[PDB]
């Protein structure tokens, strides 16, 4: 997979 | 309720056969291929053939006809889902599925058809767990094959803790030749690649419309998931109560949810094609491709397949941007554009000859069908919001996501 | 590296002494409808033992081992006089063959805990072991619940397998 | 040919009878009447291997309608392998017991099936339930 990711948050309660 | 899972090939010889009940004779498979050739040479083809009182459910893979006979009032949805799960189990052991894998792995394929199905009732088909007591390289079967969490062997340990998502869209489209849009639906598929340590309990949270309406936020950007089909791993009762997606993930690649929503907004790539087909002389294609989507995102490698006549010859291609190859194996001009920015409009003009003596049979009119792929760009507007890692051990995992739009069957009917 | 059988009429305690030689216990065993095969490593010659039961539907199924067959043990049932006659007829059916020719005979006097049991001489005179040409036979008194006399019969058997020091 | 196959199948070393039974169920794969070699592969059944018992059980599963009177030389081995502490070999024995459609055999096989329907490890119970 040539593309790149983006971090998503963990808690968001 | 299958009776005898076969594996045929493209001639009618049995690569491997394995009967489960003995309620269908083993020499009934020799009656398959003449019945399929008879039913196909009169256009009455169906997946359910009939040799007297024995029904031939079958799917057709690359070289393989995975025929599975039955005799009673067989549960056909069960049989066909089992056949595609046999295809998926074989393709997760043997990275392609051809005749060159069935005649080499009879050590393990008879063990697999021994394991997957008993008496016609499929019972253990998750391949990542099935790789732990049926190997091509035996211990006790795992407690995963017993317990309710039947897709995740306990005690998996990684040094890092990464959760890779893929919210892959797939725009469908079917534009009729008058110029209006008939069926413009979007089939997303959040396809994870999990690497975690232990028995976690994720809680994926989308921007689902029913969740934003039960919360009270029904005026912001919310995707309207018309139907959502989850994996097994998602507990569906908790999803049905208050739209919470909680699941214990497998280890490896799988398809978490497969949503499907309609869209009454414009198509992404629009193909205004004309045809100057003079009879017996020539044909011309003043096809233009206007990119309706946003100015920021770049449609990587679009391939606007455009159906030429079957017997055209000696072409000419005046484009603006992007190469044209004429592919005569398929009778289409695969107009490739590598970087296709949103808002532009690239024009192409093919030009063929045509044979002066006319054809013998009519040909039909296949659709223009593009192959676009727009990364970092979700058409429906789904936004993953969080992914709560919950583990008794307790650690900080690293979730990730990326966004892709592709084609589904992005067809456009022609003149 | 020599193989050996255990045939005869059923309820003779033959799988009893089989797992006595194999493990060393008095095993609880159903009447052996099929067969049994394990091996015994003792005196550096592997005693691979092939029990076949004695039910009437499996009496004709003894010939299917008699290809590449090197030994023989007949296990008597001396506590049934009304069945030792048909056991003798079964034995004379089995020793009327041209395919079992190198296999020596080895009679085991089995279930030696009842006072009605005979010695190692009356059973021989009743079964007619002296009238067996080209047969190297030897009777042996073996008690199943104790396990005595088993390895001495196996020692005679190992004297029959190899003919060296 | 098949006689030398039987000669390898009446050996004392495991790595010739193992290739023998793999060659037998490769001959069964390509569509050969190897039905005449039935009571000689069943001597090579009671093995310490488990990757080999699956193949012999498979051969028993295909060739018991055609050798029905011969098939009574596996019942003691089924009730012998339905005591083993490994649950996989018990469930393999149980799903082999039902597939043999011989009317001289299923009368004998209700006792270990009765033993296994109440057995502990729930892999063999979920096999024995369908074996009923
Ligand atoms: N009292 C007493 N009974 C014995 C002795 N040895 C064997 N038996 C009896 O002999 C019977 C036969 O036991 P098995 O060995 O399991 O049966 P088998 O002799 O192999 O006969 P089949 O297996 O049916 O062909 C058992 O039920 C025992 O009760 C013994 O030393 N003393
Ligand atoms: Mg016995």
């Amino acid at each position: 997979t040539s593309y790149d990711y983006c971090r998503v948050p963990m808690e968001d309660g | 309720s299958a009776s005898a899972v076969y594996v045929l090939d493209l001639k009618g010889k049995v690569l491997i056969c394995r009967n489960y009940r003995g309620d269908v004779d083993m020499s009934e498979v020799e009656h398959f291929m003449p019945i399929l050739m008879e039913k196909e040479e009169e256009g009455m083809l169906s997946p359910i053939l009939a040799h007297g009182g024995v029904r031939f459910m079958w799917i057709k893979h690359n070289n393989l006809y995975l025929v599975a006979t039955s005799k009673k009032n067989a549960c056909v949805s069960l049989v066909f889902s089992f056949l595609y799960k046999v295809v998926q189990v074989f393709s997760e052991y043997f990275k392609e599925l051809e005749e060159e894998s069935i005649r080499d792995n009879f050590v393990i394929i008879y063990e697999l058809l021994d394991e997957l199905m008993d008496f016609g009732y499929p019972q253990t088909t998750d391949s990542k767990i099935l790789q732990e007591y049926i190997t091509q390289e035996a211990p006790r079967p795992p407690a995963t094959v017993t317990n309710a969490v039947s897709w995740r062997s306990e005690g998996i340990k990684y040094r890092k803790n990464e959760v890779f998502l893929d919210v892959i869209e797939a725009v469908n489209l079917l534009v009729s030749a008058n110029g209006n849009v008939l069926r413009s639906e979007i089939v997303g598929s959040i396809k994870m690649r999990v690497f975690l340590s232990g028995m976690p309990e994720l809680r994926l949270g989308l921007n689902d419309k029913v969740l934003f309406d039960n919360t009270g936020r029904g005026k912001s950007k919310s995707v309207e998931l018309e139907d959502v089909k989850f994996h097994q791993c998602v507990r569906l009762s908790r999803f049905e109560n208050d739209r919470t997606i909680s699941f214990i993930p497998p280890d490896g690649e799988f398809e978490l949810m497969s949503y499907r929503l309609n869209t009454h907004v414009k198509p992404l790539i629009w193909i205004e094609s004309v045809i100057e087909k003079h009879s017996h002389s020539r044909i011309e294609y003043m096809v233009k491709a206007k990119s309706q989507f946003k100015r920021r995102s770049t449609a990587n490698n679009v391939e606007i397949h455009i159906p030429v006549p079957n017997d055209a010859d000696s072409p000419k291609f005046k484009t603006t941007v992007g190469s044209v190859k004429w592919v005569p194996e398929n009778s289409e001009i695969v107009w490739s554009v590598k970087s296709f920015p949103g808002g532009k409009e690239y024009l192409m003009r093919a030009h063929f000859g045509l044979p002066s003596v006319e054809a013998e049979d009519k040909e039909g009119k296949p659709p223009i069908s593009v192959k676009f792929e727009i990364p970092y760009f979700t058409t429906s507007g789904i936004q993953v919001r969080y992914l709560k890692i919950i583990e008794k051990s307790g650690y900080q995992a690293l979730p990730w996501v990326r966004y892709i739009t592709q084609n589904g069957d992005y067809q456009l009917r022609t003149q | 590296e020599m193989r050996i059988l255990m045939v005869g009429l059923d309820a003779a305690g033959k799988t009893t002494i089989l797992y006595k030689l194999k493990l060393g216990e008095i095993v609880t065993t159903i009447p052996t409808i099929g067969f049994n095969v394990e091996t015994v490593e003792y005196k550096n010659i592997s005693f691979t033992v092939w029990d076949v039961g004695g039910l009437d539907k499996i009496r004709p199924l003894w010939r299917h081992y008699f290809q590449n067959t090197q030994g023989l043990i007949f296990v008597v049932d001396s506590n049934d006089r009304e069945r030792v006659n048909e056991a003798r007829e079964e034995l004379m059916r089995m020793l009327a063959e041209d395919e079992l020719r190198d296999a020596v005979l080895l009679v085991f006097a089995n279930k030696q805990d009842l006072p009605n049991a005979m010695n190692a001489a009356e059973i021989t005179d009743k079964l007619g072991l002296h009238s067996l040409r080209h047969r190297n036979w030897y009777i042996q008194a073996t008690c199943a619940t104790s396990g005595d006399g088993l390895y001495e019969g196996l020692d005679w058997l190992s004297n029959q397998l190899r003919n060296q020091k | 040919e098949i006689f030398e196959l039987k000669a390898e199948l009446n050996s004392d070393k495991k790595e010739k009878k193992k290739e023998a039974v793999k060659k037998v169920i490769a001959s069964m794969t390509v569509g050969k009447d190897v039905s005449a070699l039935f009571p000689d592969v069943v001597n090579c059944m009671q093995t310490d291997n488990l990757e080999l018992k699956k193949l012999v059980y498979l051969y028993l599963m295909n060739y018991a309608k055609s050798q029905p009177d011969m098939a009574i030389m596996a019942v003691n081995t089924f009730v012998k392998d339905c005591e083993d502490p490994n649950p996989l070999i018990r469930a393999l024995a149980v799903r082999t017991m039902g597939c043999i459609r011989v009317d001289k055999i299923t009368e004998y096989l209700c006792e270990p099936l009765r033993k296994c329907l109440k057995d502990e490890d729930p892999y063999v119970r979920k096999t024995a339930a369908v074996c009923v």
